[PDB]
Order: C-alpha cells, then sequence, then structure tokens
DNA sequence: GGTTGGTGTGGTTGG
C-alpha cells in the first residue's frame, strides 16, 4: 500500500495473509468470507509468465495478524488449505480477467476480537456502494512504493471508485465488466494505491444503511503504484458473486 | 449471522480513525 | 528466542 497509514487493532478483522511454505514467504492477501472459506486473487496461485502454479500443499494462510513478519503469538491462526478454486475463465494470458480464487480451509477457524468475516454484497448493495466518488478501503502488507520497501505492519487507505471511461483511458489493457479502478486523479490533492504484495486483499466499503462492511474489490492489477494518471484495479467480486455462490454451495 | 460487524469497532460503537471519510464520500 | 522484534510488572500475548 502506498501513501496509506498503519492499520489500528482489529481494524480488518477479514485481512488474510497468504504464505509460501517454503522457502517461507509472504505471498499476497486475502479475506476471510465465513469460518471456512477464504478468497484471494486467482494470480497470487496461478501465474505461468512468472512460473507460479501453487497447490493446497504449498502453501498456509494466516489469520488475525498485525506484525508483517512477526509470529503474533496467541493473536494470529495458521490454516492449512483442503482445496483451491480458481475462476475457470481467470483469463492470465491478456488482462488478469476474472482474477479471483477461493481457498478451503482443512477446519473452520475460530472467531476473535481479531478474526471476523466481512461480507460480500448483494445486488442492491453493489447498486447503492460502487459508484464513482464513493470511497472504499484497500488493506495490505504489500509494497510501499513501486521498486526501483516493506511495511512492518498492515496498512490502510481509503481511495474513491473512479468513472469507468477514465479507468478506461488511463491503460492500454483491456478492462472488462468483471473489474473497476480506484484512486485519486492528477489533481485532486490526495495520493494512494494498493502496489505489488497487495494482491488477493479487500476492497472494502462501510454500508450507510446498516453499518456492516462489505468486500467489493479484490487488489488485482495496475501499472506501476500510485503514478499521477494511473488507477489501481479490482476484481469486481459481485460481478462474479455466481461463481462464488457455485463453489460454496457445491464443495461445502 | 453479524458478517461485516467488527468485534473492536461497531460491536463496541467505536468508530476507527477514518471510517468518517468514507460516510463522507457518500454525501 | 520462539512458528517472532524489541523491549514487558507487555503488547493485538507467557515466561
Ligand atoms: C499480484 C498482485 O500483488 C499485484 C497487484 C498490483 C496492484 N497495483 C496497483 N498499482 N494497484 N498484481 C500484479 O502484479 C499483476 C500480476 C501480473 C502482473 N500484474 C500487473 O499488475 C502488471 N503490472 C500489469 C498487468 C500485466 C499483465 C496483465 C494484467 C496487468
Ligand atoms: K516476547
Ligand atoms: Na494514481
Amino acid at each position: 500500500i502506498v501513501e496509506g497509514s498503519d492499520a489500528e487493532i482489529g481494524m480488518s478483522p477479514w485481512q488474510v495473509m497468504l504464505f509460501r511454505k517454503s522457502p517461507q514467504e509472504l505471498l499476497c492477501g486475502a479475506s476471510l468470507i465465513s469460518d471456512r472459506w477464504v478468497l484471494t486473487a486467482a494470480h497470487c496461485l496461478l501465474y505461468p509468465p512468472w512460473d507460479k502454479n501453487f497447490t493446497e500443499n504449498d502453501l498456509l494462510v494466516r489469520i488475525g495478524k498485525h506484525s508483517r513478519t512477526r509470529y503474533e503469538r496467541n493473536i494470529e491462526k495458521i490454516s492449512m488449505l483442503e482445496k483451491i478454486y480458481i475462476h475457470p475463465r481467470y483469463n492470465w494470458r491478456e488482462n488478469l480477467d476474472r482474477d479471483i480464487a477461493l481457498m478451503k480451509l482443512k477446519k473452520p477457524v475460530a472467531f476473535s476480537d481479531y478474526i471476523h468475516p466481512v461480507c460480500l454484497p448483494d445486488r442492491e448493495t453493489a447498486a447503492s456502494l460502487l459508484q464513482a466518488g464513493y470511497k472504499g478501503r484497500v488493506t495490505g502488507w504489500g509494497n510501499l512504493k513501486e521498486t526501483w520497501g516493506q511495511p512492518s505492519v498492515l496498512q490502510v487507505v481509503n481511495l474513491p471508485i473512479v468513472e469507468r471511461p477514465v479507468c478506461k483511458d488511463s491503460t492500454r489493457i483491456r478492462i472488462t465488466d468483471n473489474m473497476f479502478c480506484a484512486g485519486y486523479k492528477p489533481d485532486e490533492g490526495k495520493r494512494g494505491d494498493a502496489c505489488e504484495g497487495d494482491s488477493g486483499g479487500p476492497f472494502v466499503m462501510k454500508s450507510p444503511f446498516n453499518n456492516r462492511w462489505y468486500q467489493m474489490g479484490i487488489v488485482s492489477w495496475g501499472e506501476g503504484c500510485d503514478r499521477d494518471g494511473k488507477y489501481g484495479f479490482y476484481t469486481h467480486v459481485f460481478r462474479l458473486k455466481k461463481w462464488i455462490q457455485k463453489v460454496i454451495d457445491q464443495f461445502g | 449471522a453479524d458478517c461485516g460487524l467488527r468485534p473492536l469497532f461497531e460491536k463496541k460503537s467505536l468508530e476507527d480513525k477514518t471510517e468518517r471519510e468514507l460516510l463522507e464520500s457518500y454525501i
């Protein structure tokens, strides 16, 4: 996260860290959507151009964390994965279309003050919250700047959703309805972005109707980080909800 | 269930340091 | 240190 600030304790209790078993390495963020299911970006698991193809036994998740690297005794919980599900139409060849994956935990995680699921939006929440100029919130332990830098605790930044024509004109990569972009415009006089290492982490919005946090996006891609006239791109969660629901219904 | 309601915030009627900025953006 | 820094009559937690 570029130009964010340190999270408060418990501020993002659905935040999940995806960790490679060996070498030990932070891969990506992720989010907790129930006691057994974690959402992330597909490219965190599968990206052949970088020779990346992880299965369940390669990975673990760490939940309830605040420090990036210290094991937070009696606070964080570690979960093995039973199974990974990547969206079958995930396009890694071109533009990371449908950049979304589910990971089923081997055992339910016990909730705590530090560990709690975020809501997924329904059609009404998505219609009313996902509008240009409304701000959501992105969290992660990824780079603090483009490299050409790692934070000691979870970073947070709030960013406005951007009109689709503006997103589309900012880049030559093909944008689809499965994506949205967020970030300040060059002369808005505020800054901030997700960056490498933040993929899979949630873009969330707090509903003014019921006071709950909904995960509207997944950190997916960008070109550099926090550049003027560029925006961060996010997987559009509600657009892919039929697939999410299909996987949870069939495989839980 | 109680998805999206944080034990250390909404559940204790405490606001975090920057959520009002989100609320203001709807205005 | 440790599944882990830099300090705790801990901390988002023991000894
Ligand atoms: C894997 C994630 O950590 C990372 C998130 C980048 C977020 N950037 C900003 N400024 N908000 N995503 C990536 O690094 C993806 C994975 C493949 C390469 N990539 C990119 O973002 C490239 N920089 C652009 C791109 C290349 C190919 C296809 C789509 C986008
Ligand atoms: K200690
Ligand atoms: Na920008």
